[PDB]
C-alpha cells in the first residue's frame, strides 16, 4: 500500500496473509474454514497467517494454518486477468476470537463515490521496494465504471472496477494482490491489478467480489 | 544466450510477489526480482538454474 498509513493493531481481523517461505499475497477470511483472494496468487502449497499485524516478530494473536485446498474461478484468464478470484480451505479451522474472525460478503456491489479501506503488506513505493512489516491501510473511493475503462482502454472486464485516485500517490501495490477492499462492512474487492502502482492516472484494478457470492457459496458447499 | 536474455525486467501488473530470476547482462548474473504474478516477458525463470541454463553467461 503506497500512501497508506499503519492499520490500528488487529483492527482488520479479516486480513490474512499468504505465505510460501515468505509473504506473497493477502486474503480475506469469510468463513471459519475459507479464505478470498485473487487468482493470480494460486500455488500448489499455502500456509495462511491469521491474526497478523507485524508479520517479522510473534505477537501473540497469530495462527498458521495452512491450505487444504487451493480452488481458482474456472474461467480465471491469465492474460486478460478476467475472474482473478480464487478460494483457499483451511487445514483446520480458524479460532473465530476478537483479532481473528470474518468479513461479510456483499449483497450489492459499491457505488462510485463509496469510500473503501484497502489493507496489505504491500509494497509501500512507487517506485523502490519498501516492504513494511506492518498492516498498512488504505481509504480510496470507487470510480465509475467509465473513469476505470478511460483510464485501462480495452482492459476492464466484466469482473474488475477502480478503487483509488487520479491524480496518484495512493493505491495498493505488489504483495498486496489477494487481499480486501471492504466497503459498508462487505468484502467488495480483491485486489488484483494496475500499470504501476500509485501512478498518476492509473488507479487500482480489483475483482468485483459481488459477482463471485453464488461461486463463492456453492464452492463452500460442495468441498465441506 | 537468446535475445530475450538482454531485456530488463519485468514485474508486470499484477500485485503479488512472486520470486523470480532474470538474467542481468550487466552484471553477467542471474538475478532475482519480484514479478506480480502474471503477463511475464521471457527474461523471467522460476530458479536460477533455469536462467543460468538459458542466459548463462551472456
Ligand atoms: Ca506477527
Amino acid at each position: 500500500i503506497v500512501g497508506g498509513y499503519t492499520c490500528e493493531e488487529n483492527s482488520l481481523p479479516y486480513q490474512v496473509s499468504l505465505n510460501s517461505g515468505s509473504h506473497f499475497c493477502g486474503g480475506s477470511l469469510i468463513s471459519e474454514q475459507w479464505v478470498v483472494s485473487a487468482a493470480h496468487c494460486y500455488k500448489t502449497r499455502i500456509q495462511v497467517r491469521l491474526g497478523e499485524h507485524n508479520i517479522k516478530v510473534l505477537e501473540g494473536n497469530e495462527q498458521f494454518i495452512n491450505a487444504a485446498k487451493i480452488i481458482r474461478h474456472p474461467k480465471y484468464n491469465r492474460d486478460t486477468l478476467d475472474n482473478d478470484i480464487m478460494l483457499i480451505k483451511l487445514s483446520s479451522p480458524a479460532v473465530i476470537n476478537a483479532r481473528v474472525s470474518t468479513i461479510s460478503l456483499p449483497t450489492a456491489p459499491p457505488a462510485a463515490g463509496t469510500e473503501c479501506l484497502i489493507s496489505g503488506w504491500g509494497n509501500t513505493l512507487s517506485f523502490g521496494a519498501d516492504y513494511p512489516d506492518e498492516l498498512k491501510c488504505l481509504d480510496a473511493p470507487v470510480l465509475t465504471q467509465a473513469e476505470c475503462k478511460a483510464s485501462y482502454p480495452g482492459k476492464i472486464t466484466n469482473s474488475m472496477f477502480c478503487v483509488g485516485f487520479l491524480e496518484g500517490g495512493k493505491d495498493s501495490c505488489q504483495r498486496d494482490a489477494g487481499g480486501p477492499v471492504v466497503c459498508n462492512g462487505q468484502l467488495q474487492g480483491v485486489v488484483s491489478w494496475g500499470h504501476g502502482c500509485a501512478w498518476k492516472n492509473r488507479p487500482g484494478v480489483y475483482t468485483k467480489v459481488y459477482n463471485y457470492v453464488d461461486w463463492i457459496k456453492d464452492t463452500i458447499a460442495a468441498n465441506s | 544466450r537468446p535475445d530475450f536474455c538482454l531485456e530488463p525486467p519485468y514485474t508486470g501488473p499484477c500485485r503479488a510477489d512472486i520470486i523470480r530470476y532474470f538474467y542481468n547482462a550487466k552484471a553477467g548474473l542471474c538475478q532475482t526480482f519480484v514479478y506480480g504474478g502474471c503477463r511475464a516477458k521471457r527474461n523471467n525463470f522460476k530458479s536460477a538454474e533455469d536462467c543460468m541454463r538459458t542466459c548463462g553467461g551472456a
